[PDB]
């Protein structure tokens, strides 16, 4: 159908700018973000796949946990990735944003941010490494890919 | 002479932005006065005929002003020309 | 009050910039200048009550130039008694006044 | 054709906005020993389009203690004089052939001024607030210093036309005769378009994005455009004003084509100061024009008023 | 006299009425006080530009020197009177009685 | 005609009305901006593009301080907007409706006010048919400041001086 | 007329722009998502109390050398007179009487910020 | 390499050869041939009208010479 | 030249208007055709009005405002 076809190739270029300009907001905590900062490095580059870390919520499309979340410093992450306006994704990243890591028995620290933030993808390690947060970011791209928004609302 | 040198030495050392604006503000207030184009810049300024040249009405006793602009009497700008 | 220092030492501090009929750069004349010289020259050393009573007419010349109030009275009424007229149809604007015509360079 | 001639002027600015945003990732990147985009395209050629698609795709959103009126207008005056900054300037004719094609340029670029300030204001935000009065500072700096600078040079001119400033460096160049105003005019041009070492009103490290900390999506990508746009004017000015081209009535061509490589140097040695140099701080900016800057700016003024008079070669008044 | 005249007679007409009546602010008043000046400065080029006096287009720049030079001078009062009160409102300028 | 000029006129009115209303430096800043900017292009139909520029440049600068002084001491808790405060609406709408009946009357009619008295005609007729060439007559009379005028240059370079001095002197303190 | 024409073309373009900006996109608001930031906590005053401003005297300055730069403008202009001589001993004065005004200033100590 | 950059470069250029080489063809276009007549005083804009009302086209650019006077 | 033709643009502009002025003017009671303002008989220069007064706005705009317009 024409309606079909024009909504299925908008939808297609709305997810292609969405997939190629990710623009992380600025924020790490504890061991997990270093590995951030090395695929930022010259040797994983962040930027040449449309990846550039913003320091303004407002001005941010993917928060990446990266880190352990304390009891003290939900209501902060809760509260930041509310100001991050939508469309918004969530990459947790480490054992530490997951689950528990090793600070699961721990009275202070909350065990996975899904708790407090849905999140989209969870990448695996202590810390993973900057090949495994790019193959994450990816896979967040290629989970962008396949959103249909337009085709749901036509078919609506 | 010893006192100003040790002074310049100085300032040259902690100010030299202050040296040089001094030294570059004293060259243009000396200068100009000292310079034979001034009244170089002074004539062309006064050659320039912005408005028109009304002419006079002559009375039969005006022999330096000329009949013709081609006439010789009148001012010649032959010194700009080769300046 | 007025302290003369400018006319006691043959100064010129602000005479120039007094009037509009005085030395003008590149000698560009004022609007009314020819006026303004007619007003002067008639007032000039009469005093004041004197200038007013006996220079009014050259006063109210330059006024008029100055200004233009009765002149735009009469363009006014013109218009309007043009403006009347057309609007019954009585008077047809020329081709010279409705832009049918060749002006001069 | 007049509003072709606009459109032909506006059109392909913002497109070379949006490529200058490609080309100084890229070249930091080569100089930070990356890459820089090249996946989203050949070359990473379609990654303006794609960011453009994302901001103007994106929801924006306005604060709830925001001032709405003033929050709606910054953006579009930002981007407004961004655009009519460019209608004045010769390639190697002007759009609008202004007698006074510099006094435009000055009253245009303090208006432009408060976008940032009343961006900054209506945000109702501490840090768009520390960031409109860290403008309001380099405002002040820059704008005296601009003003001497911009003076003496144009003095050495005759006019204030910029075909004028053609035909005077028809035989050489501004940069020859009075470069010193030529550094000291790059350093304030710098701190007029904001660029490094002088991006205080929107410093990254100190405050979380500074005056446009709430604008998300569309009106945030405004922002971009008008600073990027500025950067590009501010150097196609400094190229026009001290590094003069030959023109050829009859194939204008190869000015324009002059005047293009010029201007893209000038960005490129601004995007190259961004790489290498930290920040300032505003502060010290000020006291770096006021108290450095300032003393040998009038100093060169005096010095260029005297020296046509000296040298008898005052410039003609048409 | 055009309209333009009588326009720019009513603003500074509207600036002087406007600085005459007080509400809470002395930045405000000091506002009203430079569109005055303002729009003097227009009356006074419209004026000029008109009947082509040519030595008098000086006049409205000592005319903007000035009217600065008066509002640095009103900043600087008011900025003293900022730093003795902690709030630059024209009610705590009462200590002194007529 | 097109009117440009009294449009231009009435846009300055209606800013003057604004921030002599008063609701905030912040808006009163704006105001004056915006009629600065149209007394600027007023000026510049009028013919002295120089004055215009130069009124609009320096407006501009003097409104960058203001915006920091009311930022640091002319400031509350909530700032008041035109429709805020009662009495800011009333005063505003008090000057736009002035104005209104001003310009109506003086186009119905030609308005013989109690101060003074305007005829209702083209701001065009009013012009000069007589022309200048090669050099705006502006322009040098400005730049006569300097061959004539070199009283006002004294007077003027000690009066920025003094003012220095005191403003100097005024925020000493102590 | 041309410039008219271009200031309301280029108006006309960013208005269109914040139209298309604000209307496009989908949106979903809240409380939280518009609540003001303060880097992830709430703020502990408000951003409309009064702001030091540690160069206020600076701000002065700017304001009488602003008038300084509006007398130099006209130089270019001024220097095509015959009364040269007259012309430049002004123009040196104005510059010298802003220097000096620059000068004392600074050894006053008006240029240093408020601590 | 480092000449990976060059074609945003050459896309930018590109970009910016198009404002001015428009205006250039607009004002040849708009003005019979030639470069747009520069008037930035009075006496020049009387030449321009003067050119104007001899044309009898409406048209400054259309230039008359000494087929015109005879 | 351009003197002479401006005075005998001016004369001629000044002639059809007076023309026009009796054409329309004629049953005005108290109504003079051509009578001067001013009380001297020297000549005065016609402000903007005295010429493109009867005339179209195109005319009328592009005498009064085509040169400040022109860019
Ligand atoms: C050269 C320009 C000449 C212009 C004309 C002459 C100007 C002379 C100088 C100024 C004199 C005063 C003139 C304005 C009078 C306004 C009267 C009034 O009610 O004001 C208070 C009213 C309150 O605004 P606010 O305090 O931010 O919002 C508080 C509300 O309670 C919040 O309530 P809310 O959130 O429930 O309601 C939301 C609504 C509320 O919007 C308003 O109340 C604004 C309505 C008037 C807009 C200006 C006209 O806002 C929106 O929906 C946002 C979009 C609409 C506004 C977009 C920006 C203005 C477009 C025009 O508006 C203003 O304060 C206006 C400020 C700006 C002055 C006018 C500027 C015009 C610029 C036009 C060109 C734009 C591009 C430039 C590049
Ligand atoms: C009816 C229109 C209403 C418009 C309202 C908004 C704009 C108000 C300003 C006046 C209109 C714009 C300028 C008209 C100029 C007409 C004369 C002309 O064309 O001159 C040619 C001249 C040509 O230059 P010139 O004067 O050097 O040369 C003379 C002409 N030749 C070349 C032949 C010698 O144009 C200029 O000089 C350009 C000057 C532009 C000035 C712009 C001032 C206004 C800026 C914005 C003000 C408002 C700020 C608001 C801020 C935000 C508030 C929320
Ligand atoms: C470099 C350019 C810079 C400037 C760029 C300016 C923007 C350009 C954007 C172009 C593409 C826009 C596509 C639509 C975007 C919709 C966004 C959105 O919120 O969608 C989700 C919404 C979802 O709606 P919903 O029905 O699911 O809403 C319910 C949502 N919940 C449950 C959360 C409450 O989709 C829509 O609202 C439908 C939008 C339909 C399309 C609207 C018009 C788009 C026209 C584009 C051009 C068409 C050209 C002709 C066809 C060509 C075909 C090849
Ligand atoms: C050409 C002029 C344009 C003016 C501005 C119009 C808005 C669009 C601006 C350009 C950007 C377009 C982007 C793509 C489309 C999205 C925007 C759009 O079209 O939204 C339409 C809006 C969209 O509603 P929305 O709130 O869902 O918009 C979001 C849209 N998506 C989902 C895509 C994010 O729809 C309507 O307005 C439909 C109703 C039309 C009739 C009523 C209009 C409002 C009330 C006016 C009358 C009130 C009195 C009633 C009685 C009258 C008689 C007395
Ligand atoms: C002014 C209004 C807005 C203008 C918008 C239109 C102008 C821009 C036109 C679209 C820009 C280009 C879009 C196409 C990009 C092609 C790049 C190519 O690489 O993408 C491939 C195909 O692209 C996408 O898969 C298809 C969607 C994009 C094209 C949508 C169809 C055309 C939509 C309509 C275009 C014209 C717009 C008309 C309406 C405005 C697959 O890429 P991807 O797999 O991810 O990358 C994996 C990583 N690799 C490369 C290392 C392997
Ligand atoms: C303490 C209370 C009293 C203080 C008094 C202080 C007075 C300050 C000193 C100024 C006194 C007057 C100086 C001269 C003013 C201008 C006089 C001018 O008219 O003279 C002209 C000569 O000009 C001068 O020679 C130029 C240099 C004058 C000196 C300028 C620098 C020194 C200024 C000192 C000021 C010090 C600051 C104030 C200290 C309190 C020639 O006369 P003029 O008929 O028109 O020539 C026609 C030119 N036209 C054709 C273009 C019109
Ligand atoms: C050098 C002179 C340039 C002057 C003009 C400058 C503007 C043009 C910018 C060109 C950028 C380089 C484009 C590289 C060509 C890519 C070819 C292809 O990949 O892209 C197509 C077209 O790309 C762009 O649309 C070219 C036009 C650019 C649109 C600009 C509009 C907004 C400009 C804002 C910046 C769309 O792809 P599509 O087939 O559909 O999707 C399926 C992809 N497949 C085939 C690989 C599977
Ligand atoms: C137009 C294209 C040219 C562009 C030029 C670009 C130059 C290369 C790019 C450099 C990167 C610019 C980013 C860096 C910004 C900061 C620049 C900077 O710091 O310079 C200011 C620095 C002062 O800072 P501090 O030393 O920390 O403080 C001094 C304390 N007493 O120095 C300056 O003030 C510069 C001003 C002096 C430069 C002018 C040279 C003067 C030489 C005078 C001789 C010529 C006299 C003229 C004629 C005399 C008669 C013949
Ligand atoms: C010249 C204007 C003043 C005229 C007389 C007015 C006197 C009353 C008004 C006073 C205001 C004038 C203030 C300006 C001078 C006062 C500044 C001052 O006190 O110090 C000057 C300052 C001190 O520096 P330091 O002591 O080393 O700093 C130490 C920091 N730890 O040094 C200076 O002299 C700077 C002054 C530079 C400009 C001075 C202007 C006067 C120069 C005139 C030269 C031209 C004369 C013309 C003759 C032409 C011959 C052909
Ligand atoms: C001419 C051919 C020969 C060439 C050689 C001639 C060169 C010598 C000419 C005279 C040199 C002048 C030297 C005076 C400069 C030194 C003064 C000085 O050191 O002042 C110290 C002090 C240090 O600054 P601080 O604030 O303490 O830094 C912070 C520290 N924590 O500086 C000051 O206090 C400021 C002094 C007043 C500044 C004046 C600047 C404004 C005047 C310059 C404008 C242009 C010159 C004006 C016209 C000059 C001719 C009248
Ligand atoms: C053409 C007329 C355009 C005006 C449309 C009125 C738009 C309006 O009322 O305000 C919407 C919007 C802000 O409202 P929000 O509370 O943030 O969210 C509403 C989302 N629908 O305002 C705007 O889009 C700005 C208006 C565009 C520029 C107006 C001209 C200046
Ligand atoms: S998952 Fe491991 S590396 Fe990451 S924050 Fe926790 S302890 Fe550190």
């Amino acid at each position: 159908s024409r309606g079909e076809y024009v909504v299925a190739k908008l939808d297609d270029l709305v997810n292609w700018a969405r997939r190629s300009s990710l623009w992380p907001m600025t924020f790490g905590l504890a061991c997990c973000a270093v590995e951030m900062m090395h695929m930022a490095a010259p040797r994983y580059d962040m930027d040449r796949f449309g990846v550039v870390f913003r320091a303004s919520p407002r001005q941010s499309d993917v928060m990446i946990v990266a880190g352990t979340l304390t009891n003290k410093m939900a209501p902060a992450l809760r509260k930041v990735y509310d100001q991050m306006p939508e469309p918004r994704y969530v990459v947790s990243m480490g054992s530490c944003a997951n689950g528990g890591g090793y600070y699961h028995y721990s009275y202070s620290v909350v065990r996975g941010c899904d708790r407090i933030v849905p999140v989209d993808i969870y990448v695996p390690g202590c810390p993973p490494t900057a090949e495994a947060l790019l193959y994450g970011i990816l896979q967040l791209q290629r989970k962008i890919k396949r959103e249909k928004r337009l085709r749901i609302w036509y078919r609506r | 002479a010893g006192r100003i040198a040790s002074f310049l030495k100085n300032a040259w050392a902690k100010e030299p932005v202050l040296v040089a604006s001094f030294a570059i503000g004293g060259l243009a207030i000396i200068l100009p006065s000292l310079s034979p184009y001034t009244n170089y810049a002074i004539r062309i300024n006064r050659a320039t005929p912005y408005n028109y040249p009304v002419p006079l009405r002559d009375d039969g006793n005006m022999p330096d002003v000329p009949s013709h602009p081609q006439d010789p009497q009148g001012p010649s700008l032959e010194w700009l020309k080769n300046l | 009050p007025f302290f003369d220092v400018q006319k006691r030492l043959g100064l010129d501090l602000d005479r120039w910039m007094t009037i509009q009929s005085a030395e003008q750069p590149h000698k560009i004349p004022g609007r009314c200048h020819a006026f303004e010289k007619e007003w002067i020259e008639c007032a000039h050393g009469i005093g004041g009550i004197r200038a007013e009573k006996e220079c009014k007419i050259e006063f109210d010349d330059f006024v008029e130039c100055l200004l233009r109030q009765k002149t735009m009275k009469r363009l006014s009424a013109i218009k309007r008694q043009r403006d009347k007229l057309i609007k019954e149809g009585k008077y047809t604007p020329p081709p010279h006044h409705l832009g049918k015509e060749d002006p001069r360079p | 054709m007049f509003m072709i001639n606009i459109l032909s002027l506006i059109i392909p600015i913002l497109l070379a906005v949006a490529f200058l945003t490609l080309v100084e990732r890229k070249v930091l990147g080569y100089m930070q020993l990356r890459k820089g985009p090249n996946v989203v395209g050949p070359y990473g050629l379609l990654q303006p389009i794609a960011d453009a698609l994302k901001l103007f795709t994106k929801e924006p959103l306005r604060p709830a203690t925001s001032s709405i009126s003033m929050f709606i207008i910054a953006p579009i005056l930002a981007l407004s004089l961004a655009l009519t900054m460019w209608v004045p300037l010769p390639m190697p004719y002007p759009l609008i052939n202004m007698n006074l094609g510099v006094l435009f340029m000055l009253a245009m670029s303090s208006l432009a001024v408060y976008s940032i300030l009343w961006s900054g204001w209506a945000s109702n935000s501490k840090y768009a607030l520390i960031g409109a009065l860290r403008a309001v500072a380099q405002t002040i700096s820059y704008e005296v210093t601009l003003a001497i600078i911009l003076l003496s040079v144009l003095l050495m001119n005759g006019s204030y036309t910029l075909s004028t400033l053609i035909t005077t460096q028809e035989h050489i160049w501004m940069i020859f005769t009075s470069w010193p105003l030529a550094m000291m005019w790059f350093i304030s041009t710098l701190a007029e378009t904001n660029r490094a070492p002088f991006d205080l009103t929107e410093g990254e490290s100190e405050l979380v994005s500074g005056f446009n900390v709430e604008y998300a999506a569309g009106p945030f990508a405004m922002f971009f455009m008008a600073e990027y746009a500025n950067i590009i004017m501010m150097n196609a000015f400094t190229a026009i004003l001290f590094l003069g081209a030959s023109h050829d009535p009859h194939t204008p061509e190869l000015y324009t084509i002059n005047f293009v490589l010029k201007t893209l140097a000038l960005t490129i040695t601004f995007l190259w100061i961004r790489a290498s140099y930290p920040r300032f701080r505003y502060d010290q900016l000020m006291h770096l024009l006021w108290k450095s800057f300032l003393p040998l700016t009038l100093a060169l003024c005096m010095w260029h008023i005297s020296l046509p008079i000296m040298t008898a070669s005052i410039p003609p008044q048409s | 006299m055009p309209l333009v005249y009588m326009n720019i007679i009513m603003a500074f007409a509207i600036a002087l009425a406007g600085l005459l009546m007080y509400r809470s602010h002395l930045m405000s008043s000091l506002l009203c006080l430079e569109g005055m000046m303002l729009s003097l400065f227009i009356m006074s080029t419209l004026i000029i530009l008109n009947t082509h006096f040519t030595l008098a287009n000086m006049m409205p720049i000592i005319l903007l020197v000035f009217a600065a030079c008066e509002a640095a001078l009103g900043l600087s009062l008011l900025v003293m009177v900022s730093n003795t009160y902690g709030t630059d409102y024209v009610q705590n300028l009462n200590l002194l009685q007529c | 005609t097109m009117y440009i000029a009294f449009i231009l006129s009435t846009i300055f009115v209606i800013g003057f009305v604004g921030f002599s209303s008063k609701p905030s430096p912040i808006y009163g800043g704006l105001g004056l901006i915006v009629s600065g900017g149209v007394g600027c292009g007023i000026v510049l139909n009028f013919g002295g593009s120089f004055l215009g520029l130069m009124v609009f440049l320096i407006y501009l600068g003097g409104m960058l301080v203001v915006f920091g002084y009311t930022t640091a001491m002319a400031t509350e808790m909530y700032p008041e907007v035109w429709v805020s405060n009662k009495t800011v609406f009333g005063a505003f709408v008090s000057g736009l409706m002035m104005e209104f009946c001003m310009v109506y009357y003086a186009l119905k009619e030609e308005e013989v006010e109690i101060i003074f008295k305007f005829n209702g005609l083209g701001d065009w007729v009013i012009y000069d048919t007589g022309d200048s060439g090669f050099f705006s007559e502006e322009a040098m009379g400005i730049a006569a400041l300097y061959s004539y005028g070199t009283w006002l240059v004294i007077v003027t370079g000690w009066s920025l001086l003094i003012g220095v001095v005191v403003i100097m002197e005024i925020t000493r303190g102590n | 007329m041309n410039i008219m024409l271009t200031l309301l073309t280029n108006v006309t373009l960013a208005s269109l722009l914040v139209l298309i900006a604000f209307w496009l996109p989908q949106l979903n608001a809240y409380s939280e998502k518009t609540s003001p930031y303060e880097c992830g906590f709430d703020p502990m005053g408000s951003a409309r109390l009064p702001f030091s401003m540690k160069f206020f005297l600076v701000a002065i300055t700017f304001l009488l050398f602003d008038l300084e730069i509006a007398l130099l403008l006209p130089l270019p202009w001024a220097s095509q007179t015959n009364n040269l001589k007259t012309m430049l001993t002004m123009a040196l004065f104005l510059l010298i009487l802003l220097a000096a005004s620059l000068a004392y200033e600074w050894t006053q100590k008006g240029l240093e910020w408020a601590e | 390499m480092w000449f990976e950059i060059l074609p945003g470069i050459a896309v930018m250029a590109a970009c910016l050869f198009i404002p001015g080489m428009a205006t250039a063809h607009i004002h040849k276009f708009t003005n019979g041939g030639k470069e747009k007549r520069v008037a930035h005083f009075s006496y020049q804009w009387n030449l321009m009208e003067r050119d104007r009302c001899i044309s009898g086209v409406n048209r400054y650019h259309v230039t008359k010479g000494l087929e015109n006077i005879d | 030249l351009f003197q002479a033709e401006k005075d005998r643009r001016v004369l001629q502009m000044l002639r059809e208007n007076l023309e026009e002025e009796a054409i329309i003017m004629k049953d005005v009671p108290d109504w003079k055709v051509g009578e001067s303002v001013f009380h001297t008989t020297r000549w005065v220069t016609p402000m903007m009005g005295e010429l493109y007064g009867l005339r179209t706005n195109e005319e009328i705009l592009s005498a009064t405002y085509g040169f400040i317009w022109y860019t």
